[PDB]
């Protein structure tokens, strides 16, 4: 009966990325504090209007998940979780300016489950000596980002967020 | 090498795409004729100025329609300019060759004519409904012919020799079964009602009826167009006139705004206000039927929120333009940017009319009264028009009484040292006056305006400031009046007298209040709970939680964070401190604070989580009370 | 004497009506273009079923865009049959002359192909971005020809001995200065995404970029409401609806049909997993269900094709014939959306109907969308009986899960004659509630009922099943009664008529009628609504309607009736002090509190909430004895 279904507020407040809600959560602010584990699907995508997936959690089926801590994988990141409600379908676009760590982040995600692991550092380090002076990786997202850097958009579909340890 | 042609047409295939695919609704058809009709007369009248003599044939301009059930024809007469054979030939045999756009280029210079015709279809259109069409003209030149014609890509044209006309044209329509329903007489009113309402002749509906069989002449066009007419010459018994004709409504018109544009788009717009605010004003959905657009004093289309903004739906009246760029089926037009200009200076001058008003006190008080929502809807909606909007407003204040003041007037009246507006929502005048919240600012003689409508809430989601000055909801925190260094003293030694019962009562509400702390808006209550910085307002949420299409989970995301204020100087707040300093722990220390919290939530406005918990506790205290065992 | 004559048109002015009326929007050019050289395709594919020796000139069917800013000319290339000379006299130089239809016609009876030109005038609508037209045609049958045109009237055909097409046709548009925005790659993917997104051939887009020319494919999500839907498995239905509506999660449940007779058109709907957000805030009424003609876009239903309620499917219509207007955006018949209209909630009533089987896929879709079948059964009146059995409810046995009112029946008791329902603005207030407290003790299931669209579904759901349903909230309930429980209340009303007649008098102008209750188990009292007006919880959802008329609320205001429990102690000692005390201060104070109270208990709200807190605040007072 009433068209008007939404008031306008303040959230957000960090600038360099935007904000829109895709879908309604139910239950309150989640316990957000150091220690906890989260459980949450993550896409990410293309600004542009073609919108081609980059990184898709749902095909391989393993929601990705981290822990409240200092793993400083992007910031970004470990400020929108934490300013998100429990099952809460969301779309965040972000700018130029945070997306310049997740080319090397892409990787790891994509060859975390294809025969790599996280727990070596020295094969990071001579990737990146082969970067520097030996020859390229190659891969198509290095490619697209790495040498043109571009503004993303992230759908983040948070499951659960569990008691710490 | 290279080989020039020409274009063609397939006349049958063309013919069957107009009869088939130009027009939607069947019913236009006199809509057309009629205009054609009038174009008619209005190049004969213009032959009458520069040649009286050529009316000798008849001194009467006017239009009939004559429906005949007996053989199923309709015919419509004018005594119009007429066409000669040559005219039947060209003008009439020709698809697209439209002999009124010669007619009007041939002219000199600028004179008062407005022929509606320009396309060179509108005839065919006739083809909707009847199924053969014959045409008796008669000029005042040539003699008198017929023309026969069935769409089948060919018409006759016969020297005619049945009854004269003198002078004119005849039309007859022999409709088909399936359009019979054009016959009666309420469908040809209501038509033309709707579409040729304003056409300047006289036209009338002859009719064969019994009493003894007579005949019966009825015309349907008694109401004049005035807004052609210079606004400054007309009264005001005229426009009550016209407004009762174009709303049939018996009362009169409120106000009216009668104003021309011209340049690049040229238009006269007639706007009113209405007396009586509808019953069903709202619930239109898509059906607004509020300002009938017209060209050349033809409809054209409803506001369906091209034209007027969605909360300006309360006003009515006509706007009328001479060139315009028309659609084929005349219902609407090509360029939306042009609509968009006709809304900005609509809104302007509705504005202006509205500023106008409002030196009449008592019309605009019923006004306001009338269309106060729709007023603060558009404070909700229009951006750009705020400060406008905003001025037109009238609430209900402390200081007011039982009248109604602007904020105008309360900035007058507002102090020197006051640096906000200080309002208070409510679900009605006499909660608010007697609330708590209002109890301090009233009492330092700060003047308060109450608004008592739901809506009210949205108006102040928009309404940020005012003149330079910020609006402040009392029920809001962080609440800060002007304050001596005594009155700051006396604030930082009860923060730090009362540290410890804040605690202890922070503990005890846990989850249910954010922060629990000494206030300085509350003078003889001793609690009371207030809405949060961010979040929506009590009355806010209150009333979104009642949405019949609302989303649970979405209630979640904007939930007030609570916040308790008590008053230091309040006596049960003196010996609750005491009793909880004597013991750190106790049952009934807990159950005063439970029930404290609970009358606080129900004179706050929020609604009890559990009404019964809270009922049942007053039960059990009354049975302790009166001592029933 | 009589003189027939023939009917001519005047060229340059029908022209001109075409270039400046017939279209509203400039930008629907290509969805005309396009079209007509699909056909073009189709024609030249049925003649290759026949006689493949007729694509030895060209293996390969396609379409190319080929935007040009250095010349400013926008070029569609395609492999289609093409036109000879005799053809691009007969069908281009003559307007309302298509060649469409009649290739169409001499099809031999019934064949599969269905052309969208009908009308035949299509192709001038290129002249509202154009100032020249050159179209570069070679039929495999005659030599390449150029034909040039400006729409002054006339037009040049010319040898061409330009660079071989090898088959097809080539138009070429010199676009005018204003309309320069169609060269950027944005503007031609955009329009072709929401005009011709469901061609059947590939479309290819052309364009330079390092430096290297590139194509990219616009159309790539095949029309699968064609095929057959036996054939179709659900990974197919799931990346259909995933590229029409862009959502990460896929579909729930998804109905693909066809009605074929006198108006044949085959749908395909989707029932999304989750619901959207706030879509109610923004217009939404349009881009939910697309209706498509023989594969092209034509409207977006708004309240035509589907009622308000129903805009939360996602899918696409399509017919082979429907009457069209001359613009090729709107229908010319309004019955025939009313049919669709029948004819699509008929068929989704169906799909709930049998995915109401499903107990979890049901959950879900109920939570999703339980509002939108409330509001339905509050407007579709002819489908209510229909959509009645679609509800789910929280009862007093049910527990967390939900029952439906045909379980409710089931179980109702012999002697029980009534659906019991009571509605609040949350569950457990309502599991708490006055008005049930006596009712379970009986064994009677009553159904909560805790949404404020509850109060919109029950005013018009009168009944179910031939049984009424009864709203604890409202007076005049009555339970089946036994003999000695009618001599006990009779008993009790002759006891305590007395006492309810002070009270009347004590509470003038507040209680409307005060008595003994039956539904009272336990509680002191209650405020009951009256029969006809509004119930508590209606009238406060009315009170809290943004957009609604203050003068009219009381005439649609209930009267309160006052419902007192004669085996309380309290109305007990209640009573014998008003007989010890015929007048007393205390007495009426303490009627005053209860009956404040049981406004507040009832959901009703209080006109004056401070007297009532001072109230509470004084009797603390007293009671802690800090005076
Ligand atoms: N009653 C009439 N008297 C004289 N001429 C008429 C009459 N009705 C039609 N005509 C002629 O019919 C011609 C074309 O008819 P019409 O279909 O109205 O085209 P039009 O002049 O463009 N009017 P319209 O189609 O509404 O724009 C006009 O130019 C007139 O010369
Ligand atoms: N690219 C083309 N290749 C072959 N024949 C064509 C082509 N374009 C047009 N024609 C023919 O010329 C006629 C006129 O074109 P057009 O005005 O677009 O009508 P249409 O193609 O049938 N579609 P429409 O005008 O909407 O009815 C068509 O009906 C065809 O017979
Ligand atoms: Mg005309
Ligand atoms: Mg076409």
């Amino acid at each position: 009966f009433q068209g008007s279904h939404m008031d306008v507020s303040l959230l957000l407040n960090v600038e360099g990325v935007k904000k829109t809600i895709l879908h309604g959560g139910t239950g309150e602010l989640p316990s957000f504090i150091t220690g906890s584990r989260v459980t949450f699907h993550f896409r990410t995508m293309k600004c542009d209007d073609e919108r081609t997936v980059i990184d898709d959690s749902k095909q391989v089926g393993q929601p990705m998940s981290i822990i409240i801590g200092n793993m400083f994988k992007l910031e970004v990141w470990e400020t929108l979780l934490t300013s998100m409600r429990l099952g809460e379908v969301a779309e965040f676009w972000c700018d130029t300016i945070h997306t310049g760590v997740y080319p090397m982040l892409s990787r790891s995600l994509r060859q975390v489950a294809e025969g790599k692991d996280p727990t070596s550092w020295h094969v990071h380090t001579c990737g990146l000596a082969n970067m520097f002076a030996y020859h390229t990786l190659g891969y198509e997202d290095l490619d697209e980002l790495q040498k043109e850097p571009q503004p993303l958009v992230f759908l983040i579909e948070l499951l659960q967020v569990e008691a710490p340890n | 090498e290279v080989e020039t042609f020409a274009f063609q047409a397939e006349i049958a295939q063309l013919m069957s795409l107009i009869i088939n695919t130009f027009y939607s609704n069947k019913e236009i058809f006199l809509r057309e004729l009629i205009s054609n009709a009038s174009d008619a007369l209005d190049k004969i009248r213009y032959e009458s100025l520069t040649d009286p003599s050529k009316l000798d044939s008849g001194k009467e301009l006017k239009i009939d329609i004559i429906p005949n059930p007996q053989e199923r024809t309709l015919t419509l007469v004018d005594t119009g300019i007429g066409m000669t054979k040559a005219d039947l030939i060209n003008n009439l045999g020709t698809i697209a060759k439209s002999g009124t756009k010669a007619f009007m280029e041939a002219l000199q210079a600028g004179a008062d004519i407005s022929m509606i015709g320009q396309f060179g279809v509108g005839f065919y259109s006739a083809y909707l409904v009847a199924e053969k069409v014959v045409v008796i003209t008669k000029h005042n030149d040539d003699e008198q012919y017929a023309w026969e014609s069935s769409a089948g890509g060919s018409f006759t044209v016969r020297a005619d020799h049945g009854e004269p006309i003198g002078r004119g044209t005849k039309v007859i329509l022999h409709l088909k079964e399936d359009q019979t329903e054009y016959l009666e007489e309420r469908r040809v009113k209501e038509v033309v009602k709707k579409h040729s309402q304003f056409i300047g002749y006289p036209i009338t509906l002859y009719l064969e009826k019994e009493r003894e069989k007579y005949i019966d002449q009825e015309e349907l066009n008694k109401t004049k167009p005035i807004w052609t007419r210079n606004p400054d010459d007309i009264t005001q018994e005229e426009y009550g006139e016209f407004y009762k004709s174009l709303t049939n409504d018996w009362e009169d018109h409120l106000a009216v705004k009668h104003f021309s544009v011209e340049g690049q788009l040229e238009f006269r717009a007639l706007l009113f206000i209405p007396r009586r605010a509808p019953f069903d004003l709202f619930e239109n959905k898509k059906k607004k039927n509020n300002i009938k657009l017209y060209v050349r004093r033809v409809f054209i289309m409803d506001s369906c929120d091209e034209l007027i903004p969605e909360y300006l739906n309360f006003i009515r009246g006509v706007v009328d333009s001479e060139d315009l760029p028309l659609n084929i089926s005349r219902e609407m037009l090509q360029q939306s940017k042009i609509l968009k200009v006709i809304r900005k200076n609509i809104v302007k001058k509705c504005l202006e009319l509205f500023s106008e008003l409002a030196e009449d006190k008592e019309n605009y008080k019923k006004f306001y009264e009338a269309f106060s929502k729709n007023l603060k809807l558009g404070i909700h909606e229009d951006s750009t028009n705020r400060r406008r909007l905003s001025e037109l407003l009238r609430y209900h204040t402390s200081q007011s009484g039982d009248e109604m003041t602007s904020l105008s007037e309360y900035v007058s009246r507002m102090k020197e040292t006051q640096k906000s507006i200080y309002y208070i929502t409510g679900e009605s005048k006499e909660q608010v006056a007697n609330s708590a919240f209002v109890e301090r600012v009233r009492k330092r003689g700060f003047e308060v305006v109450y608004m008592t409508e739901p809506i009210d809430e949205y108006c102040v989601q928009q309404l940020k400031e005012f003149d330079g000055k910020s609006l402040v909801s009392v029920t809001k925190e962080g609440l800060e009046l002007p304050e001596d260094e005594e009155e700051k003293k006396k604030m930082e030694e009860s923060k730090a007298k009362f540290e410890n019962l804040c605690k202890l009562m922070k503990e005890i509400l846990d989850k249910k209040v954010e922060k629990v702390t000494i206030s300085n808006r509350l003078v003889s209550s001793p609690c009371c709970i207030v809405t949060s910085t961010y979040g929506w307002t009590a009355n806010m949420e209150r009333i979104m939680k009642a949405q019949a299409l609302r989303d649970n989970s979405t209630m979640g995301y904007m939930m007030a964070k609570k916040h308790l204020e008590i008053n230091p100087d309040h006596p049960i707040v003196e010996t609750l401190r005491q009793k909880a300093e004597a013991d750190k722990n106790d049952k009934a220390v807990k159950d005063l604070v439970v029930l404290l919290f609970e009358t606080a939530l129900l004179s706050s406005g929020f609604s009890l989580e559990d009404p019964q918990t809270h009922s049942n506790r007053i039960y059990r205290m009354i049975k302790l009370g009166l001592g029933i065992d």
